[PDB]
């Protein structure tokens, strides 16, 4: 998701 | 605890 | 050893064939069926009836659930996108999607079944890693841990035994089916979620032992 | 333990070590008698740390890269959880001064989680305790634990296990070296990731049962 992909 | 009780004897 | 693994594979075998109406009810009423045959396999396992009696209650009552899906699993291994209940009626993956549960379903297939075919899961084996789930030290309130830890470990060691002279052009065999173990776990624990729904909406013949081991005691 | 082997444990265990010192943690937490309520916001701080580093951590593991961007995601939120644990079993049961460790243990209860979750858990360290495991067994099954190939939305499950295979035979042999008079450590340590998969199962109903940050919303499925 958001933060956590990248 | 009633059947388990009882098959362990 | 102290933990003979054909002694063991013994009570695999002592306590299965058998040849020859929704999805759910019908898995409950199978489930049902094993409860009973389950205490039968225990006691049949070297050690376990020579344990306290109140041990045996929480080991069984802790495990029952990850001991028959690993046992009606292996049976399946002949089945294809599907499950043998041991009341001889197969249950196909197309009829579990339809009756809400294919998500739950599909992962026995996946981690459990088809994984257990594809490295020819034997008997033994799936009676040794049963032996494992049996006795598991980390059960709440039991008596002596350190007790169940020891047998538990005399299984291990058996189980690896077995491994390296059965197939030995296979080295990490043995972790290999070691880790279903945390897959069958987390099956299990997903498997208690449904059923304690589907008992409490009341929609499912659930029967007296299945019952039994569903209520807080 | 074969020399291609051996350099791979040393990326792992250089990777490991960009983890806070269990000292840095353990004074987080037993510094000051806290508010029940600021545990939380301690606690909330320390797991979006530990998550910050396990990522980097994942990155470096031969070959994460090679998987598919979305079974990154996958394999990450399915054992953020399992690894977190695994790491405050490690901290809680390295050796503290006299009466700091029990002081530890109470405090982490008095944090508003209830007791049908907390003692689980410390039964679970006491457990890893025992196992008297080195840094290096640590570090290979935390590892293990992130390349579970039993993870859900894990669209290539095969690319996984070839992965965590090579580890399994590595954690072998240093539990024949470090524990030979425990002939099945081996096996005694992979019992500990089935025990690990309870808390992943309970932790989001842990949680609601009694905010938070963002990076934890995202990875625990929790708001
Ligand atoms: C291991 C490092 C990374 O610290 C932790 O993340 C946590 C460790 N946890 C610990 O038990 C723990 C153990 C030993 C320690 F020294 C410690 F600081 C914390 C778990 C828990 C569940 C209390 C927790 C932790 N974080 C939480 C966040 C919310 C809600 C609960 C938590
Ligand atoms: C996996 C599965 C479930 C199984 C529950 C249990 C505990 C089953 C045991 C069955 C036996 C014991 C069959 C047999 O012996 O043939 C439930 C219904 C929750 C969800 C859908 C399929």
């Amino acid at each position: 998701h958001k933060i956590l992909h990248r | 605890h009633k059947i388990l009780h009882r098959l362990l004897q | 050893e102290d933990m003979p693994v054909e002694r063991i594979l013994e009570a695999e075998l002592a306590v299965e064939p058998k040849t020859e109406n929704d999805p759910v009810t019908n898995i409950c009423q199978a489930a049902d069926k094993q409860l009973f045959t389950l205490v039968e396999w225990a006691k049949r396992i070297p050690h376990f009836s020579e344990l306290p009696l109140d041990d045996q209650v929480i080991l069984l009552r802790a495990g029952w659930n990850e001991l028959l899906i690993a046992s009606f699993s292996h049976r399946s291994i002949a089945v294809k996108d599907g499950i043998l209940l041991a009341t001889g009626l197969h249950v196909h993956r197309n009829s579990a999607h339809s009756a809400g549960v294919g998500a739950i379903f599909d992962r026995v297939l996946t981690e459990l079944v088809s994984k257990m075919r594809d490295m020819q899961m034997d008997k033994t084996e799936l009676g040794c890693l049963r032996a494992i789930v049996l006795f598991n030290p980390d059960s709440k309130g039991l008596s002596n841990p350190a007790e169940v830890e020891a047998l538990r470990e005399k299984v291990y060691a058996s189980l690896e035994a077995y491994c390296k002279h059965k197939y030995p052009e296979q080295p990490g065999r043995f972790a290999k089916l070691l880790l279903r173990l945390p897959a069958l776990r987390s099956i299990g624990l997903k498997c208690l979620e449904h059923l304690f729904f589907f008992k409490l909406i009341g929609d499912t013949p659930i029967d007296t032992f299945l019952m039994e081991m569903l209520e807080a005691p | 333990l074969t020399p291609d082997q051996q350099t791979l444990l040393h990326f792992i265990m250089d990777s490991y070590n960009k983890q806070r010192m269990p000292q840095e943690i353990t004074n987080k937490i037993l510094k000051e008698e806290f508010s029940a309520e600021e545990n939380f916001l301690i606690l909330t701080e320390m797991a979006t740390n530990h998550v910050q580093v396990l990522v980097e951590f994942t990155k470096k593991l031969p070959g994460f890269q090679t998987l598919d961007h979305e079974d990154q995601i996958a394999l990450l939120k399915g054992s953020a959880v399992e690894a977190m644990f695994l790491r405050s079993a490690e901290i809680f049961n390295k050796k503290l001064p006299s009466g700091h460790s029990d002081l530890l243990e109470e405090r982490i209860r008095n944090s508003g989680i209830s007791d049908e979750y907390i003692t689980p858990m410390f039964s679970f360290y006491k457990s890893i305790g025992e196992l008297k495991m080195t840094q290096e067994e640590y570090a290979l099954l935390t590892a293990i634990v992130i390349l579970s190939p039993d993870r859900q939305y894990i669209k290539d499950r095969e690319a996984v296990e070839k992965l965590q295979e090579p580890l399994l035979d590595v954690l072998q042999k240093l539990c024949k070296i470090h524990q030979p008079e425990n002939p099945q450590h081996f096996a005694c340590l992979l019992g500990r990731l089935t025990e690990l998969r309870t808390f992943n199962h309970h932790h989001a109903e842990m949680l609601m049962s009694w905010k938070f940050t963002p990076l934890l919303c995202e990875i625990w499925d929790v708001q």
